[PDB]
């Protein structure tokens, strides 16, 4: 009665019985832009349901040494149904989402990953590793695409700051033995009302495994991680030509 | 009396603290009204 769930939004439902509740970041639901708070004066296009539902991207294999991975938002979804093109076709985007990260293995696996929302999520570079080398991440790297990306120093999240402290952020963890699933619902942020879905990313998705998978011999190995992800409240403006970046 | 022949400013100040608001507005669809047009 908190352990299962039903997620229904457009014409696609989500359902779980190894729940561990929901989150709403900062606790605050998505909602359209106001009028007090809106400053661009062309009425907007609120497409509903052709938009605001889950979105399954491509699935992640769980190794006994996986390091983690991240997606950025709304990078994911900028090619894909209607969504994408409605973020090419306009110049302002602005939503939500409810994201859902799926991974179910057996009563005899064991392990734990930490699923966060870390808004503003900027990436650095080892700067030539001596630190000498001011290099910067390439595109692929910052805008991954619907693949997501791969950490290569989950301890400081690729960014000069401890994993440690990402519970600080909007998160829930999925441990084997508890749960195969987390959901997070998270609103707007940023420091303007509407915003370019190709330029900025609003916040970025890490999965990162704080307690290795382990499992004996003879169990199953092939352990998977998916992605669904769904706007929420999407809403578009300054309508053009299509572009794609 | 026995010589009848012997016997401004359109626009004033507001104050605008404020820049004018946006109202909402749909389509309009017809003929007679044309606000695009002007003559300079
Ligand atoms: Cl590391
Ligand atoms: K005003
Ligand atoms: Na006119």
């Amino acid at each position: 009665s908190d352990r299962v769930a039903q997620l229904t939004i457009g014409n696609s439902t989500i359902t779980t019985q190894e729940a561990a509740n929901i989150v709403i970041a900062y606790g605050e639901w998505p909602e359209y832009c106001p009028d007090t708070d809106a400053t661009a004066v062309d009425k907007p296009t609120r497409p509903d349901v052709s938009v605001n539902r889950f979105f399954t991207l491509d699935t992640k294999s769980w190794a006994k040494d996986s390091k983690g991975w991240y997606w950025k938002f709304p990078d994911v979804l900028t090619e894909v149904g209607v969504f994408g093109q409605n973020a090419q076709f306009h110049y302002l985007y602005r939503s939500g989402f409810c994201v859902h990260v799926q991974c179910n293995a057996s009563k005899f696996h064991q392990g734990a990953l930490l699923v966060a929302v870390l808004p503003e999520y900027v990436l650095g570079t080892i700067a030539g590793g001596t630190g000498n080398e001011n290099s910067h991440p390439p595109y692929a790297t910052t805008q991954p695409g619907q693949v997501g990306a791969v950490l290569t120093h989950p301890y400081v999240l690729d960014a000069g700051i401890p994993l440690s402290q990402l519970t600080v952020c909007p998160h829930q963890w999925i441990n084997l033995r508890t749960n195969n699933c987390a959901t997070i619902i998270v609103p707007y942020m940023n420091t303007v009302p509407f915003d370019s879905a190709l330029n900025h990313c609003n916040f970025g998705l890490l999965v990162i495994p704080v307690v290795p998978l382990d499992f004996n011999t003879g169990a199953t190995s092939e352990i998977p991680i998916t992605v669904t992800i769904a706007p929420m409240c999407a809403e578009f403006a300054g309508l053009r030509q299509a572009v794609k970046q | 009396d026995p010589i009848a022949d012997m016997i401004r400013s359109l626009t004033a100040l507001q104050v605008l603290p404020t820049a004018a608001n946006t109202e909402a507005s749909s389509h309009r669809l017809g003929t007679g009204v044309v606000p695009a047009l002007q003559a300079a």
